């Protein structure tokens, strides 16, 4: 009785085409949560290509890092550093 | 700015 979870995995191009929106350096995205979750995917973008994530994911590790916790500034450090592939564990329900 | 782009 809560989410279940998926595995992204994202080519960067000219960028993996989402946002997010939470976490401990920001402003929250929903009602008592300071996770990071997707706030929003980009219309032809390599995201929504992939069509694995979705609005409203909660982000739980970047590339094997744990971000249950992190700011939301440091996520976007592991979100856009320089790497082959971004994969991600998300939480949905 | 609440979200960011990545």
């Amino acid at each position: 009785p809560l989410g279940s979870r998926h595995v992204a995995c994202l080519a960067r191009s000219e960028g993996l085409g989402f946002s997010i929106a939470g976490g401990k350096g920001s402003t929250p995205y929903r009602a008592g949560d300071a996770g990071i979750f997707v706030s929003r995917i980009a219309e032809g973008g390599a995201a929504h290509r992939a069509g694995t994530l979705q609005v409203g994911d909660r982000v739980l590790s970047i590339n094997g890092v744990d971000v249950t916790e992190a700011r939301h500034d440091h996520a976007v450090s592991l979100l856009t550093a320089a790497s082959p592939t971004i994969a991600l564990l998300l939480e949905r329900e | 700015q609440s979200e960011t782009s990545v």
